């Protein structure tokens, strides 16, 4: 079925195949009426216009409410077999055969498109009550079917006699293909055939003379292969229009990004492009774009990149020189150049200005903090700061605005949790964002809802009530990932949490193996961090707390001047203590412990209160006063088994105690 | 792009707090006449991509009266010192 | 399939990540081990992969096509590309740049150019300089910085050409000067210039100021070692350069003391193993390959008989080198490191050899116990030891059964039969152990493995039969031992101390039986001499507690090296910051030893005038009703479509009306 | 509330003009054909007319998009907080019984099962709330298609001169949702109360 | 090689632009098409903070001139107004006087700036 592949602007084989089936519904001669679902994935590709921005924008609109099946590449072998599940779709199957069949020549051709012109298209529906003396069904304009056979049409009387050539040259090279493959074999006699044949055949005229004769033009013109062929220009194995090679890359892109498909039939059919429909299709460049960051592909991303920004300006007339800088900033950023891609983005803001155009605007800002918070060591090399943004998107609009006032808030609830605000005010937050996401469709704003899930995940984890973060990390898509960071930081995430489960499970050579690999790999911050705070964990099992007290320090010393992050200062604080502890000494960690309880009381982080006061009763039972500890954990008790994590650590307390 | 008042409850609560130019492309120029085409109307113009089904549609829709508009004005043949533009003119007249 | 490189860049020690060549020389992968990173593909032949510096401390990954150098900033920055006068041969890395060497012939005839094919180039955007040679490919250059010998075959000659190759920086940046040469075995004979390149091997090694040229050629089995030494006094001499004359006794040709070297597979420099150790691979059968450790220039070998087969492979490298064991942990290394700096190179070397093939035996022995940790190669180590010091058991006792296979070792037979080394060097170990775990007992963090030091240095008293003194000094209540009395960092402390019951006594280090300077001395325990030395100047009769914050900067002790004390040392001292918390009002430089920030950030603000760096501005942690969900959606939705200064006033003018009735 | 105030309302608004006055299959069918072909019946294009109007048709969009848009929100702002506040009450309702089961050291125990099944339970609505929410956010994707493209067959049959103002290029898909949205609204399945959410479930 | 400069510099690349300006120099086959070159390559050093090493430079752009027999061109007009006003600072108002006097045929605003200090560096002289 493979073969060369070239954008054609007339009547491709494919189209014609949709017109056999049309004429055999409307002629409702033979009561065959193909289903409602054959049409719907045949003639909607076709459907003009879908666009697709290269990044700075996922499936905003592409994704459909209702899952559509993979459109069909053009080969007769790939359209028969969605006709030929049914039980009864051998009869719908032959008759599209047949009429190939019967289709033998240009002229031929013709009479089926006069046929549905003069007869089944109509212009408008006041004249079908008029015409009830019609023995066909007759097309509205409008209709789904109307508004595509109009351009049928259209594409027909658009060209001369070299097109129409063109077009029976290539169906009969369409139709061999068909002919070598095992399925022609199981319908190689169907008798049916003969009958359908029949039907339209007749009336041909003459069947002594001409007959003899027309048979001799065919058979000359085709390769009968008695003697040398008649000498040809190459023709191309397979023609689509580009409406219809969208919706096959958007599909193919789609299902790669995250009924079966044909991967290798498309990727190979693309790979034939005569390098001047690319240049009408730029879209062809960057779906090896999508391809080369697979591989992690550094040159081969770039050029792609360059190249399909380039085709792309010159063909729409709106400016977006202001777009390519962003995109290739992404690019930077997914492979963690960070600080080229600084520059870059500094030159998209004056070209914003020249444009001044204010709805491009919001759309740089935007693109602000979603790089800033996968790197929030960088918030103080931008030019605004973030709390300015925040204030200014607040107060941005009340209408046209739709998704931004979403995108608002999630970042004032980043900042808010990351300032470690009372937690009043981060729930009144995170309520602001929840209500607005929600409100709107969420299923198509499948970005901003993951990150829904993951920031209320981690909210009420922090909190430490599991069984809430439980049913919402069931919602949590893995593997997913997102976009301007990198390309197997899913990959990275999900081992991560394999080495904390290997730690727990005392597995030390595996987690050993992989911190050899973090030194030299290339990770975002927030994954840093957590590499950052294995290894400190992984230190204390080992028993060395030498290297892990100089260690740590460094850690929560660094965690609040290049970042401002309270939580992760939180959680090294913590290890720190059970370090001292741990070594009999926990008295030095008792001017440490109090600062931060009292603090956090005022906070009122119910999680945060009682671990402290775990290792408050873990200090005094250690020093010989474990009597007033028991005293301690007993008025307590009752609000510290609220919390799951901690009751393995307050049971075995417990048994101490005894 | 709900707009955040195809929301009703935020549409709900303002009611109560209330109380293109256009640039030639390289397949836009054709090889006979310098000018580049013009597109006639927005709807030609796809995302701002001008989509090259539509503008050939457009030339050739141009260009197929041109064959038989052809004998207007200047031809004038021999023995008739008056050319057919004027002869449909008095012909109208000559009816109304 | 992909071919894996083995040198492809100087690190001055090495370097973690691979590199991998496709069939052809079209597509290089940086993969770390398992994940693929930045990949680049090519039209023309690659010749080389880089990640060498450029002398302007880049981290910078390059690869060389046949005219193209492309680098690409891995640490920071993008990417650059540079041209070259002519087609290039090959490339080879050295210390801040790039040794390319001209192609000789293509086409079939063989012609070739001799006057300059070698360009040097620091960095990417600089010119490029010419070599300087006084009185021809080059098949190896010294890439490390360390080592500083190349060496030139030229093909008719078939003689070798050594050099005391020295790079000049800011034309001539590179010169060699010839010392000495060697000629081909007969036998050998070469005939594309990789391939030729190919079949023999050549090796850098260096250890102290000693290096060693490992010349290996697998067909004809020939092993031959060139070592040359390093005197700062015949290196630095003007005719020894220029003229090129070499005393007779440096140079030296030897070849290898192993048991069947005819019979030599491959070898390779233990990367993990920063010393002059080599892997050495040989093959008794088709399926058997038995792996063996060897030293260059001590003539120490090691009886490892470690089988492997599949691995023998170029490309299953990092898997080999990882076969062998070391230390990783953090408590054994200076265990190893006190060895290195007490025992001889030669004792040393073959120290590690055993304590490897314990560690192996104990790890077939211990069926997975528990965890498996800390102990593991402390229990290595003890038994190393203990093996040393006790006498053999015979044959029949259980106790030779168990660790027997450690007995019949060449190397433990060596290492028992030397009458010399066992009478001296063992109680030289043992007083330097007793000395680390006397500096672990000055870091309360790590008390643990400081017991378990406790028993393996009573257990060595009891093999050699020290004075009592020593064995009641763990205990709460035929070597010559050199030290009569134990020496204790604590009763040496207490000794310099006012009202101190006890006389003066001094520590008796061991810096002096080290025979080495107190640099080496200070990287081992640093506690120990930074303690001695503030209780030194602490303890002055002149001493005033204004000194004591000068003090504790010369002395580089921060914080968190202030917090880590058991007991005792910490208690005054910072009493005595607790008295400056109060007095000190003045800004008198090194504040970061304090825990206010106004001093701090006054006198950050102060350096920074005085140099014409972060302007820190703390955030106002602002702090009440919750309110309703709907009342918080109005405002959200509401807000959607001086002060300060007239505070100050009323604060500014206060105490009367005068500025009202004025406005 | 929703089931008698926004579900029954609206759907029985929807059988009234729909079954009572033309019927559930012969509608379908015929629809279909209307979509594809434009094929407008005699007795259809009374049922545009008459039966539906431009009166009913206003009030079919009013009552439909109060239908989802404030379905949604009372399973986003009521039920969301709700199901939440009851996790973290039964989570402190075990965790004081489980004290006093240690504190006092009674020899009677009374068994845990009860609370556990109820925080299973609670944890099982707040995920099948959530369910919903997503599929309600496409039911008004699907929504809206059918009356835009609706808008245009029903002033179309009305004017004989209407301008249409919409065009189908502008979605490639936009077969699919609008039959997506029939079967939904008309089947055996739709025919019943909970159609738009499960509220017997 | 010029233009790659001119591209750091309006990218603030500056650290780049100085070797990227140096590499231009050595291609160009003539001396007085470095004259250009060198007033802007004297720039980047002076925003560099190091008004020492720019001096150099300038120092070679106007000895280009006098090296021309005189081509008294425009980007040396600039330098030479920069130096004297330079060397006013550095206390020599006789190395000084003799910059103004020579950048006197330039543009009418070129001219007043160096007939004025001209007057300045007389008065001390």
């Amino acid at each position: 079925k493979y073969g060369p592949l070239g954008i054609t602007n007339f009547i491709t084989p494919y189209d014609l195949c949709i017109l056999i089936l049309i004429h055999a519904h409307c002629s409702q001669d033979n009561g065959i009426s193909v289903p409602t679902a054959v049409f719907l994935r045949l003639i909607s590709p076709t459907r003009p216009s879908l666009e697709w921005n290269p990044l700075l924008k996922d499936n905003s609109n592409l994704r459909s409410s209702s899952i559509v099946p993979p459109p069909v590449l053009p080969i007769l072998d790939n359209i028969i077999r969605i006709l030929l599940d049914d039980k009864d779709g051998n009869k719908i199957a032959l008759t599209l055969m047949g009429y190939l069949e019967a289709i033998n020549g240009l002229d031929s051709i013709n009479r089926l498109m006069m046929d549905l012109e003069k007869n089944c298209l109509v212009n408008n529906y006041r004249s079908m009550k008029m015409r009830t003396t019609s023995t066909r069904r007759q097309m509205t304009r409008a209709s789904f079917l109307g508004t595509f056979l109009s351009t049928c049409i259209r594409k027909y009387q658009i060209g001369d006699f070299e097109m129409r050539e063109t077009i029976w040259i290539n169906l009969q090279n369409f139709k061999t293909v068909f002919k070598h493959t095992p399925l022609w074999l199981r319908f190689k006699d169907n008798v049916h055939i003969q009958k359908v044949k029949n039907c339209l055949l007749a009336n041909d005229e003459i069947s002594v003379e001409d007959q003899q004769m027309v048979e001799f033009f065919q058979h000359f013109n085709n390769g009968n292969d008695a003697d040398s062929k008649t000498m040809n220009e190459e023709n191309y194995g397979t023609l689509i229009s580009i409406q219809h090679l969208q919706s096959i890359v958007n599909r193919q892109i789609v299902n790669w990004l995250d009924y079966e498909e044909q991967s290798g039939l498309v990727f190979d059919l693309l790979d034939t492009l005569s390098l001047n429909d690319a240049t009408k299709f730029p879209l062809i460049f960057i779906l090896k774009y999508l391809e080369a960051i697979k591989e992690n592909s550094y040159q081969t991303a770039l050029d792609s990149l360059h190249n399909y920004f380039d085709y792309k300006s010159t063909g729409n007339s709106q400016n977006y020189f202001h777009i390519s800088l962003l995109s290739l900033a992404t690019f930077h950023s997914s492979f963690n150049e960070c600080d080229a891609a600084i520059n870059s983005f500094e030159e998209a803001t004056r070209i914003a200005r020249e444009n001044k155009d204010m709805e491009t605007l919001n759309l740089i800002m935007i693109w602000i903090i979603n790089f800033i918070e996968v790197h929030p060591e960088y918030a103080n090399r931008f030019y605004i700061t973030v709390e300015q943004i925040i204030k200014y998107l607040k107060n941005s609009s009340d209408v046209e605005d739709a998704n931004i006032f979403s995108n608002a808030y999630k970042f004032e609830t980043l900042l808010s949790m990351v300032k470690e605000s009372k937690t009043a005010e981060v729930s009144s937050s995170l309520l602001k964002f929840m209500a607005i996401t929600l409100q709107n469709v969420p299923s198509q704003n499948f970005d901003l809802f993951q990150s829904l899930v993951s920031y209320e995940v981690k909210f009420w984890k922090e909190l430490g009530y599991e069984s809430i973060s439980d049913v919402y990390e069931k919602f949590l898509s893995k593997t997913s990932s997102s976009s301007l960071r990198n390309y197997d930081s899913s990959i990275i995430n999900q081992d991560i949490k394999v080495a904390f489960k290997a730690l727990e499970e005392d597995d030390f050579l595996k987690v050993k193996q992989y911190l050899l690999k973090s030194e030299s790999l290339e990770l975002d911050y927030d994954q840093k961090i957590n590499l950052k705070y294995l290894r400190v964990k992984y230190l204390v099992k080992i028993g060395d707390y030498d290297l892990s007290m100089r260690l740590i320090n460094q850690y929560v010393k660094e965690c609040c001047e290049e970042v401002a992050d309270s939580n992760w200062r939180f959680k090294f604080e913590i290890e720190s203590i059970n370090v001292l502890l741990l070594s009999d000494v926990g008295i030095r960690s008792l001017p440490k412990i109090i600062k931060l309880i009292d603090e956090y009381k005022e906070i009122g982080n119910p999680l945060r209160c009682v671990i402290l006061l775990l290792k408050l009763c873990e200090v005094l039972i250690q020093v010989g006063k474990s009597m007033e500890a028991e005293c301690l954990i007993s008025c307590n008790l009752s609000t510290i088994l609220e919390f799951p994590f901690v009751r393995k650590k307050t049971d075995e307390l417990l048994e101490s105690l005894s | 792009a709900r707009a955040l008042r195809d929301i009703s409850l935020f549409n709900d609560i303002r009611k109560d707090q209330n109380s293109v130019k256009y640039i030639p492309s390289l397949s836009a120029y054709n090889v006979f006449n310098e000018f580049p085409y013009y597109p006639t109307s927005a709807s030609q113009l796809l995302d701002g991509k001008l989509d090259e089904f539509l503008m050939l549609s457009e030339q050739y829709k141009s260009r197929l009266p041109k064959i038989r508009k052809l004998g207007w004005n200047r031809f004038k043949p021999i023995g008739i010192n008056k050319t057919m533009y004027e002869l449909e003119m008095l012909r109208s007249r000559a009816r109304a | 399939e992909w071919q894996l490189q083995i040198n492809i860049t100087n690190k001055i020690g090495g370097i973690n990540g691979d590199i991998w060549l496709s069939r052809d020389g079209r597509s290089v992968k940086w993969c770390i081990e398992d994940q693929c990173l930045r990949q680049f593909t090519y039209n023309q032949k690659i010749i080389k992969a880089g990640y060498i510096d450029f002398e302007k401390t880049p981290d910078c990954f390059v690869v060389v096509l046949s005219d193209i150098a492309h680098v690409y900033m891995l640490k920071n920055g993008g990417s650059t590309t540079v041209c070259f006068p002519f087609q290039i041969g090959n490339a080879f890395w050295y210390a801040n740049g790039v040794i390319l060497e001209r192609e000789t012939s293509a086409s079939k005839p063989i012609e070739f150019d001799l006057k300059h094919k070698y360009i040097t180039l620091t960095d990417p955007m600089a010119p490029f300089g010419l070599i300087s040679i006084t009185n021809f490919q080059l098949v190896l250059f010294p890439s490390d910085k360390d080592k500083c010998i190349a060496v030139f075959l030229d093909r008719n000659s078939k003689v070798l050409r050594f050099y005391y190759s020295r790079i000049l920086s800011s034309s001539k940046d590179i010169v060699l000067t010839e010392i000495s040469s060697l000629k081909l075995p007969d036998d050998i004979i070469f005939t594309r210039l990789s391939s030729i390149l190919s079949k023999l091997k050549f090796l850098s090694l260096r250890f102290e100021r000693r290096e060693g040229l490992l010349i290996f050629h697998e067909p004809t089995h020939f092993c031959k070692i060139w070592l040359i030494d390093l005197l700062p006094d015949v290196l630095d001499s003007i005719p020894f350069k220029i003229y090129g004359n070499s005393p007779q006794n440096m140079i030296r040709l030897e070849n290898l003391k192993l048991k069947e070297p005819s019979r030599i597979q491959a070898m390779y420099i233990h990367e993990l193993l920063e010393s002059c150790l080599i892997l050495v691979s040989e093959g008794q059968n088709k399926e058997e390959y038995k792996a063996c450790l060897y030293d260059p220039f001590v003539k120490i070998t090691s009886p490892s008989k470690n089988i492997s087969e599949e691995l023998t492979k170029q490309n299953s490298l990092p898997s080999l080198q990882k076969l062998f064991p070391y230390p990783e942990t953090s408590f054994t290394k200076l265990c190893f490191e006190a060895v290195k700096y007490i025992t001889s190179p030669a004792f040393n070397i073959s120290f590690i050899f055993l304590w490897q093939s314990a560690y192996s035996i104990l790890l077939s022995r211990a069926n997975d116990d528990v965890v498996g940790g800390l102990k593991m190669e402390h229990d290595a180590f003890s038994l190393v030891l203990s093996l040393l010091i006790l006498p053999i058991p015979s044959s029949s006792a259980q106790e030779y059964q168990e660790y027997k296979e450690i007995y019949e070792r060449d190397l433990f037979q060596h290492l028992k039969q030397d009458s010399e080394i066992t009478s001296s060097v063992l109680p030289r170990i043992v007083i330097g152990l007793h000395l680390i775990r006397e500096e672990y007992s000055l870091n309360v963090l790590c008390r643990n493995e400081h017991a378990l030091l406790g028993q393996f240095l009573r257990f060595a008293t009891a093999a050699m039969g020290w004075p009592d003194l020593w064995q009641s000094y763990y205990v709460p209540k035929t070597f010559f031992h050199p030290l009569d009395e134990p020496p204790s960092i604590t009763k040496s402390l207490y000794s310099i101390t006012e009202n101190s019951s006890i006389p003066l006594c001094p520590f008796i280090s061991f810096s002096r039986l080290v025979a080495t300077d107190t640099q080496v001395e200070l990287r081992i325990t640093p506690r120990s001499f930074k303690i001695l030395g503030l209780y030194e100047l602490v303890h002055s009769p002149n001493f005033l507690p204004d000194y004591v914050l000068g003090i504790l900067s010369s002395f580089k002790v921060d914080k968190d090296e202030l917090q880590t004390y058991p007991l005792g040392i910490l208690v005054p001292l910072q009493n005595i910051l607790k008295i400056l918390e109060d007095k000190l009002s003045e800004v008198r430089d090194n504040l970061e030893l304090l825990d206010r920030a106004d001093l701090q950030r006054c006198s950050a603000i102060i350096n920074s005038i005085r140099s014409d760096c972060k302007v820190p501005l703390a955030k106002n942690r602002s702090s009440k009703k919750p309110s309703d969900i709907y009342s918080i959606l109005s405002e959200i939705v509401k807000s959607a479509s001086g002060r300060s200064l007239k505070l100050n006033a009323g604060l500014i003018f206060s105490e009367d009306k005068r500025f009202t009735h004025v406005v | 509330f929703i089931n008698r105030e926004l579900a029954t309302p609206y759907l029985d608004f929807v059988k009234r003009l729909c079954d009572e006055a033309y019927g559930y299959g012969k509608l379908k069918s015929e629809l279909e054909a209307l979509f594809l072909l434009g094929e407008i019946s005699c007795d259809l294009e009374d049922w545009l007319c008459n039966s539906v109007g431009e009166k009913n048709f206003k009030r079919w969009k009013y009552l439909g998009c109060e239908a989802y848009q404030k379905t949604v929100q009372i399973l986003t702002l009521i039920f969301v907080p709700a199901c939440e506040r009851i996790i973290i009450y039964v989570e402190k309702l075990r965790a004081i019984l489980q004290a006093f089961s240690i504190q006092n050291k009674l020899s009677y125990t009374s068994d845990l099962t009860a609370v556990e099944v109820l925080l299973k339970s609670s944890q099982k609505l707040l995920t099948m709330t959530l369910n919903s929410i997503i599929g309600l956010g496409r039911d008004e994707t699907l929504f809206e298609k059918f009356f835009i493209w609706f808008n245009d067959r029903l002033h179309e049959a009305l004017d004989e001169d209407y301008k249409l103002k919409f065009q189908f290029e502008d979605d490639l898909y936009f077969g699919y949702d609008l039959l997506s949205y029939f079967d939904r609204i008309l089947s055996k399945k739709g025919t019943e109360p909970s159609s738009i959410i499960d509220v017997k479930l | 090689w010029q233009v790659l400069g001119e591209c750091y510099s309006k990218t603030g690349n500056k650290v780049e632009a100085i070797k990227c300006y140096k590499r231009s120099i050595k291609a160009s086959q003539t001396v007085d098409q470095n004259t250009s070159i060198y007033y802007r390559l004297a720039q980047l050093y002076e925003e560099l903070e190091d008004l020492q090493e720019c001096k150099k430079f300038m120092m070679k752009c106007v000895d280009v001139e006098e090296l021309l027999e005189g081509i008294v061109t425009d980007e040396t007009v600039k330098a030479r107004l920069w130096l004297a006003i330079f060397e006013i600072k550095a206390g020599n108002y006789q190395l000084a006087y003799d910059y103004a006097m020579g950048v006197s045929s330039g543009t009418s605003q070129e001219i007043e700036e160096a007939r004025m200090l001209a007057r300045e560096c007389r008065r001390h002289m």
